[PDB]
């Protein structure tokens, strides 16, 4: 909701500000260009440096949910 | 060396696959009913809030309930045979 | 219009017997990632 | 060795949104429910480490006060 929220200076924490200066904050009309964007930045971030990883990451290639197998 | 690297085609029987299993096993499996209800317009699909509980798969397309694939048959296949391949000509397919 | 035509098709396997053993692996790779997306891109625009 | 069915991934994000149901420890997709994915279920990861990729908590979000930390 846009609340400030204090918290320790965690490398996820650090992601959580990037995306809420770069990414949140921008309008909903250009939310999914830019998401579309910066899809791999995003990922190698998530996977990096936040606890909530990109799923599709299959031993640690950025892959898609539909470019991943059932297995 | 030519080689046919890609085929595909519009008939009476739908696609290349539904026109294979007719001429073959002279029926349709699972996959190729529910092709031909999909390319007949039979069932759609539908994605999200349905009648409230999110439902993802077939629905009918006029009724727009859910369809299960294993109902797929048992609700479509007698007009799909009715109205595929060699058939009295419909004039709302030609122009009245 | 007397329009006679004939075209022979021939099994596809006869044409993997006229390369070589790294030449057919690779190409068996290519189709079966090929197969793969357009496994993925067949589904997804009949759905769509 | 066959890619998830087009209904499968559109089935997996819907149960992935399924209400009664703890919040997935991932993002699934990249959409308009992005900040969604992101910032829902965010604390619980601060006293459980040990469901995180690394059991790092450099990945983890803990609230803390500034002064207080002192």
């Amino acid at each position: 909701m846009g609340e400030p929220i204090h918290k320790i200076a965690t490398r996820g924490v650090m992601l959580w500000k990037e995306f809420d200066e770069t990414i949140f904050n921008l309008p909903k009309n250009k939310l999914v260009p830019t998401l579309e964007a910066k899809r791999d930045y995003i990922i190698s971030r998530l996977n990096a440096d936040f606890q909530k990883p990109w799923f599709a990451t299959v031993n640690g290639q950025a892959r898609d949910l539909a470019t991943m197998t059932y297995e | 060396v030519i080689v046919v690297t890609g085929f595909a085609e519009v008939g009476p029987w739908g696609s290349a696959r539904t026109r294979w299993e007719m001429e073959a096993f002279g029926e349709f499996s699972l996959e190729g009913c529910v092709e031909m209800a999909w390319i007949m317009g039979f069932i759609s699909y539908h994605n999200g809030n349905l009648k409230g509980r999110p439902y993802t798969g077939w629905v009918d397309s006029k009724t727009k309930e859910p369809v299960d694939d294993k109902d797929v048959k048992a609700k479509y296949e007698t007009s799909i045979l009715e109205h595929s391949g060699i058939r009295l000509i419909e004039p709302e397919l030609f122009n009245g | 219009g007397q329009k006679g035509g004939q075209a022979i098709v021939v099994h596809p396997d006869y044409l993997y017997g006229a390369i070589t053993e790294d030449r057919y692996n690779e190409y068996v790779a290519k189709v079966s990632a090929r197969e793969k997306s357009a496994y993925k891109f067949f589904h997804n625009g009949m759905i769509y | 060795e066959q890619f998830l069915n087009a209904q499968d991934i559109d089935h997996f994000l819907s149960m992935c949104q399924n209400p009664m149901q703890k919040p997935v420890p991932f993002v699934p997709v990249l959409d308009r429910r992005f900040e969604i994915f992101f910032k829902k279920d965010s604390l619980w990861q601060s006293e459980h480490l040990e469901a995180v990729v690394d059991q790092d908590v450099q990945r983890t979000c803990i609230l803390h006060g500034p002064v207080a930390a002192q």
